[PDB]
């Protein structure tokens, strides 16, 4: 009946949760219909402008993990997004166009799709009313966790890549660059570049700071219908997964613990080489980029992988998760079978980019991934703007044990290779990596010495 | 928005790839197309290659099987000063220098050292070069299109050229070739009509300049098969080329390489009944170039199924008219399948 429209209203809500409101709205004339095609050969489609002149800023919790020790895996998410939630108002407040929360991460960029010429003022201005808004949290729910702020100007180049958890998102040299920057950056106070200051116009407290070991500097003041309901069922599927997609039908907010469940992140070792920014932008290299994140994105759609749930991907990293579909035990199955099967995606995902490494010619991709499992705490973010995501211990430690791997081998922690050793796979011992946050950790890749020795 | 327009002109442009590897003539190819249909530093780097040839001469007869010595010992001087040279980044060509190159370009033990030049790399166009360069000692000359077009200078990333043919667009993409450059091409694997590739066919006895190790016929067969396949290329017509027709005539009618004992499957080969070779054309050579011609073939034709259709042509780059005959047979061909979308 007239009900259509409802469900148009859903799906409007559902595309404005995902891509910003202009390309949401650019999407609102369906003139292309190519994207409906992607709804219903050779290069698979996608959208990725190349714009010059716009800021990045990022900002991570600081001491995070020691706020979340012993919240009820519910009053975390609850704080979380207020949090969040002050942030997306200041967003508003300050024109500038948020992207995503990579875990504790929050970072946005200052009108990439609609430019500005004052876009530095507009990032930087938010994040200092971000200080303002971490301090006001600081001394309201009385948590010790201030949250750094680093920002970076330049040119990235913004659009989708993927196609299961596809989100808008930017790429560039700059992005990463503006992520090391707050990485770099101390807390409580906003670390800028000398591409930022190099038009900041003085009209901030100037402060020259150094690293305590590019010329960066600090500030911190101064019928018909049946398609219709296919594809908002299609675009719900894609930004939250079936069985949150049912709990919140019935409650406004959702969260919950998983005392076990693994995460695997895979991370393109030799992309930013492969990358040659001479031609157009380069968008090019990161169409073949696409091109890849297109066969894990179909991995998923295997019968057997229907408990593997891609979380999101960050730039060239893949990040998968499992045990969330695991809300039952089974007599004839064992608990922790999951963990076999997430880890079969691994050892199939990295057999994948060898295939493409057959059709990528004279130059070879290679994933290193990190492997974890333990407790965690899924949740979603939002409301009319949603995002599934999960935090805890186990998506750092993999986090880091990926950044900490090595490539065509599969990094494991020390109790995943105690429950995986006894399911048949023979793993060898690295040693003893020193992940930032654990301190010395011991460590076992996968293959058997793969290479020669 | 006039965007609408725009896309429309975008959708009647005719996109070909320039494929093939290094020092087979995709530069000299493009270069001929806008000679065809379409600012000191050019007369700079042909004396570059005419240093860089002459280098690798004098410096190869040293490094052979034998020691190539010169006829004329007494000008021995005047390699040790050639030797000298050897990496001078900066340089004023001196007209001694000129001098020197010439005097060694006529003794012959220089040229049995020069006729050796597929046991070492060299580019294709010093014989040329030397000869013609020996004109032009003075400063006041530019160079003919006959110059411009033998000129070697090396391709380092995608070159998008266009250029109009009777009112029908053109946008082709000359692209390197060497080991380095071929993760470049997969960037402009998008939409490309018709991918010439380009071969050179009197390259077949001589090493590629990656590891001196690989036949340099057999390494442009490895890289056919490589994009034949390529998923990304399982719908696009591959209008082959195989360049340097003038230089492989030259090589069989010499005498004195056997394509036999660098290839096998030439003994036992015999030439085909559908030979459409001009009046006054060797049997032998004839038969050769069909034997490159069914090699390269017999990789179209073991796997495909029939999607994408390879149009082998023949060709010599520093032949205008030869590239004008053969781009019109190709326009014909890609009128027939760009439309086929
Ligand atoms: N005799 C003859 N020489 C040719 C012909 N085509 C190219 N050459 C010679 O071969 C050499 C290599 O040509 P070149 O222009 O460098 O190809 P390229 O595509 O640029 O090679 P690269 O840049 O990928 S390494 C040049 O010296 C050129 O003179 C031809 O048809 N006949
Ligand atoms: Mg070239």
């Amino acid at each position: 009946g007239k009900d259509l429209e409802v469900e148009k209203a859903l799906k409007e809500r559902m595309i404005h949760s995902v891509m910003p409101r202009i390309i949401a709205d650019d999407l609102m004339k369906q003139g292309d219909e190519e994207s409906e095609n992607s709804v219903k050969i050779a290069f698979r489609p996608f959208k990725m402008q190349q714009i010059e002149e716009v800021s990045i800023l990022f900002a991570d919790i600081v001491g995070f993990t020691k706020m979340s020790a012993n919240k009820s895996a519910h009053a975390l998410v609850g704080l979380l997004n207020d949090l969040f939630g002050r942030f997306d108002r200041l967003c508003e407040e300050t024109k500038c166009e948020k992207i995503s929360t990579l875990g504790d991460c929050y970072y946005c960029v200052a009108g990439c799709p609609e430019p500005r010429a004052d876009h530095a003022y507009c990032c930087i201005e938010m994040g200092l009313g971000m200080i303002r808004a971490i301090e006001q949290f600081c001394q309201e729910k009385k948590e010790m966790v201030n949250m750094r702020v680093g920002v970076h100007t330049g040119t990235v180049l913004c659009g989708i890549l993927g196609m299961r958890r596809f989100k808008f998102d930017v790429w560039s040299n700059d992005v990463n660059l503006a992520n090391l920057m707050e990485q770099l950056g101390v807390a409580g106070k906003v670390h800028i570049s000398e591409a930022t200051a190099k038009y900041l116009d003085d009209r901030y407290e100037m402060e020259d700071g150094k690293v305590t070991e590019l010329k960066t500097y600090l500030i911190a003041g101064q019928t018909k219908i049946q398609s219709m309901r296919d594809q908002a069922d299609w675009l719900l599927r894609n930004i939250i997964p079936y069985h949150v997609a049912e709990q919140l039908k019935v409650s406004q907010t959702y969260s919950k613990n998983h005392d076990s469940g693994g995460v695997i992140f895979a991370s393109i070792v030799n992309f930013s080489e492969f990358y040659e920014e001479n031609y157009e932008g380069g968008k090019e290299c990161y169409r073949v980029l696409n091109e890849l994140i297109g066969d894990f994105d179909e991995l998923l759609s295997k019968p057997d992988y229907s408990s593997i749930e891609k979380i999101k991907t960050i730039g060239a990293t893949y990040m998968a998760a499992s045990g969330l579909n695991a809300t039952q035990c089974r007599d004839g199955s064992h608990p922790q079978e999951h963990l076999q099967i997430l880890f079969e995606f691994a050892k199939e995902m990295m057999r994948v980019v060898d295939d493409f490494n057959n059709n990528m010619l004279w130059f070879n991709f290679k994933l290193r991934v990190g492997f974890n499992h333990g407790p965690l705490t899924a949740g979603v973010i939002g409301t009319t703007k949603l995002l599934y995501d999960i935090w805890g211990d186990t998506v750092n430690i993999a986090s880091r044990m990926d950044t900490t791997g090595v490539e065509c081998r599969i990094q494991v922690s020390e109790e995943s290779y105690r429950v995986l050793s006894k399911m048949g796979y023979e793993f060898d011992y690295r040693g003893t990596v020193n992940v930032k946050g654990k301190g010395q950790m011991k460590t076992y890749l996968y293959p058997k010495c793969t290479d020669s020795g | 928005k006039q965007l609408q327009k725009d896309k429309q002109v975008y959708r009647a442009t005719h996109r070909l790839l320039l494929l093939g590897a290094g020092e087979s003539g995709k530069s000299t190819i493009v270069k001929q197309m806008r000679i065809l249909h379409v600012k000191a530093t050019k007369v700079q780097d042909i004396k570059n290659n005419l240093k860089e040839a002459i280098e690798t001469i004098v410096a190869a007869m040293s490094n052979l099987v034998p020691p190539v010595e010169l006829a004329n010992p007494e000008n021995q001087f005047r390699v040790d000063y050639i030797l000298s040279v050897m990496n001078v980044p900066d340089f004023d060509f001196p007209p001694e220098f000129y001098e020197h190159a010439k005097a060694l370009w006529e003794d012959e033990g220089v040229r049995a050292c020069y006729e050796r030049s597929n046991e070492y790399q060299l580019i294709d166009c010093a014989q040329y070069f030397l000869d013609k360069i020996d004109v032009i000692k003075q400063d006041d000359y530019v160079p003919s299109d006959q110059d411009l077009l033998r000129c070697r200078v090396l391709t380092s990333g995608i070159f998008e050229t266009k250029f109009q043919v009777d009112k029908v667009n053109f946008h082709m993409f000359d692209v390197g070739g060497q080991r380095d450059e071929r993760r470049k091409w997969i960037q402009c694997f998008n939409d490309v009509t018709a991918i010439i590739f380009v071969v050179a066919s009197s390259s077949y006895n001589m090493v590629i300049r990656e590891d001196n190790q690989t036949n340099r016929l057999q390494e442009a067969l490895n890289l056919f098969k490589s994009i034949w396949n390529n998923r990304w290329l399982r719908t696009i017509s591959v209008i082959l080329f195989l360049n340097k027709q003038d230089l492989l005539a030259e090589k069989v009618l010499a005498g004195k390489s056997k394509i036999e004992d660098y290839f096998p499957e030439f003994a036992r080969y015999t030439t085909p009944e559908d030979a459409t070779p001009e009046p006054g054309e060797d049997p032998r050579v004839t038969r050769a170039k069909y034997f490159i011609r069914d090699e390269f073939l017999r990789i179209s034709t073991a796997s495909g199924d029939g999607r994408h259709y390879c149009y082998p042509h023949f060709t010599c780059a520093v032949d205008t008219e030869n590239i004008r005959r053969v781009f019109n047979d190709c326009r014909d061909i890609i009128q027939r399948m760009h439309l086929r979308q």
